[PDB]
C-alpha cells in the first residue's frame, strides 16, 4: 500500500515583511516513510532545514514537520518541494501568506 | 518510561 | 482533564544500505519528549521537553536500553515475516508498534494498547482486556500462537497497568505547567474574491494546546459541506496547533455563513461570521 | 521473549 502525502506550506505566524518568522512544511498521511522535502527561496533549497522526529498515526500513516527560522520579505518567493515514491515528480507547492 | 524495564 | 502517554516505533528495512533504521519517539497527550534515530551519532535515547531533561543518568540509560532492544528485535522480526510473506530479500518493508496508557482525571488507570503493523497496515493487536490478541491475517496467526504460548500478554499488561501510568503520572506532575496547560485558540477570518461571483471565505485557529479541535461552517444555520476544505490540523512548531477551514460563497451572501469553533480551552464555543 |  502506498499513500501520497499531504503537504502545507505556512509560517509559524502571520506574516510581517522584515518580521522574522518559521517558514514550515508539514507533510502528512504518506506511507512508505521514505522521503525527502527541501524547502526553497527563489528557487533556491534552503540549507538550514530541520524537521522533527518521524512518528505516525491511527492509520499508520506517517507525518513530519520541515522548517526553518526566516524573514519575509515582499519580493522572497517560497515554496516546498516534496519527493515521495508515489509522486511522479517532487510536488513543489508555493507558500500563499495571504490564506 | 519504555516497556522493557 | 485524562491524559495518555504513548510510545511509536518505527523500523524500515534499506537492503544493500545498512542494517534497518529504527527511530523511537515517545508523546504525552500531544506534547513529544523523547526520540531515539539509530542513524543519529549519539546511540542515545534523547530529550525533547524541557520537564524530562531533569532526569538522571540511570533513565537515561535505562530507555536508551529498551530502545536498542527493540530495534534488534525488529531487525529478527524484519526477517521472519519477510519469510511469513514471501517476499524477496530486495524489497525495503516497515514495522511499526504503538503503545501506551490513558489515565482519568483523577490519576487513575482507564485503558492501555499495544498495536503492531506491517508495511502500514494492521498485523497484531493487543485486545483491550489485555489478555488476548487480534491477528489481522493468517501471518500474524502464527505471530498470535506464539505469544500465546510466551504469555506475552501478561508482560504486556503488567507494565500497562503499572510502569506506564506511574511514569504518566510523573511527568503530568514535573511537566504541569505545560501539559496541563489548555491553550485557546486564536482566531479570525480571511476573505478573497475569486471570480465576479463566488468569494472564498477562511475561518483560522491558530496557537492551540491540545490539537483536538472542530471547526465548522454553516449556511442559515446549517451545518455544510458543499465547497468546503478542511486542512489537517497542523504544528505550529513551538508546540501549539494550527488549523483552518474553507468555503465558498455566492458574492454578496457572506453574511449567510458562520464559523464554528470548538476546543477545550474555549469557555464556550466560538462563532465567527464576515 | 517477545518474537514474531
Amino acid at each position: 500500500i502506498q499513500r501520497t502525502p499531504k503537504i502545507q506550506v505556512y509560517s509559524r505566524h502571520p506574516a510581517e515583511n522584515g518580521k522574522s518568522n518559521f517558514l514550515n512544511c508539514y507533510v502528512s498521511g504518506f506511507h512508505p516513510s521514505d522521503i525527502e522535502v527541501d524547502l526553497l527561496k527563489n528557487g533556491e533549497r534552503i540549507e538550514k532545514v530541520e524537521h522533527s522526529d518521524l512518528s505516525f498515526s491511527k492509520d499508520w500513516s506517517f507525518y513530519l514537520l520541515y522548517y526553518t527560522e526566516f524573514t519575509p520579505t515582499e519580493k522572497d518567493e517560497y515554496a516546498c518541494r516534496v519527493n515521495h515514491v508515489t509522486l511522479s515528480q517532487p510536488k513543489i507547492v508555493k507558500w500563499d501568506r495571504d490564506m | 518510561a519504555t516497556i522493557g524495564t | 482533564g485524562s491524559h495518555s502517554m504513548r510510545y511509536f516505533y518505527t523500523s524500515v528495512s534499506r537492503p544493500g544500505r545498512g542494517e534497518p533504521r529504527f527511530i523511537a519517539v515517545g508523546y504525552v497527550d500531544d506534547t513529544q519528549f523523547v526520540r531515539f534515530d539509530s542513524d543519529a551519532a549519539s546511540q542515545r535515547m534523547e530529550p525533547r521537553a524541557p520537564w524530562i531533561e531533569q532526569e538522571g543518568p540511570e533513565y537515561w540509560d535505562q530507555e536508551t536500553r529498551n530502545v536498542k532492544a527493540q530495534s534488534q528485535t525488529d531487525r529478527v522480526d524484519l526477517g521472519t515475516l519477510r519469510g511469513y510473506y514471501n517476499q524477496s530479500e530486495d524489497g525495503s518493508h516497515t514495522i511499526q508498534i504503538m503503545y501506551g496508557c490513558d489515565v482519568g482525571p483523577d490519576g487513575r488507570f482507564l485503558r492501555g494498547y499495544r498495536q503492531d503493523a506491517y508495511d502500514g497496515k494492521d498485523y497484531i493487536a493487543l485486545n483491550e482486556d489485555l489478555r488476548s490478541w487480534t491477528a489481522a491475517d493468517m501471518a500474524a496467526q502464527i505471530t498470535k500462537r506464539k505469544w500465546e504460548a510466551a504469555h506475552a500478554a501478561e508482560q504486556q499488561r503488567a507494565y500497562l497497568e503499572g510502569r506506564c501510568v506511574e511514569w504518566l503520572r510523573r511527568y503530568l506532575e514535573n511537566g504541569k505547567e505545560t501539559l496541563q496547560r489548555t491553550d485557546p485558540p486564536k482566531t479570525h477570518m480571511t476573505h478573497h474574491p475569486i471570480s465576479d461571483h463566488e468569494a472564498t471565505l477562511r475561518c483560522w485557529a491558530l496557537g492551540f494546546y491540545p490539537a483536538e479541535i472542530t471547526l465548522t461552517w454553516q449556511r442559515d444555520g446549517e451545518d455544510q459541506t458543499q465547497d468546503t476544505e478542511l486542512v489537517e490540523t497542523r504544528p505550529a512548531g513551538d508546540g501549539t496547533f494550527q488549523k483552518w477551514a474553507a468555503v465558498v460563497v455566492p458574492s454578496g451572501e457572506e453574511q449567510r455563513y458562520t464559523c464554528h469553533v470548538q476546543h477545550e480551552g474555549l469557555p464556550k464555543p466560538l462563532t465567527l461570521r464576515w | 521473549a517477545m518474537y514474531k
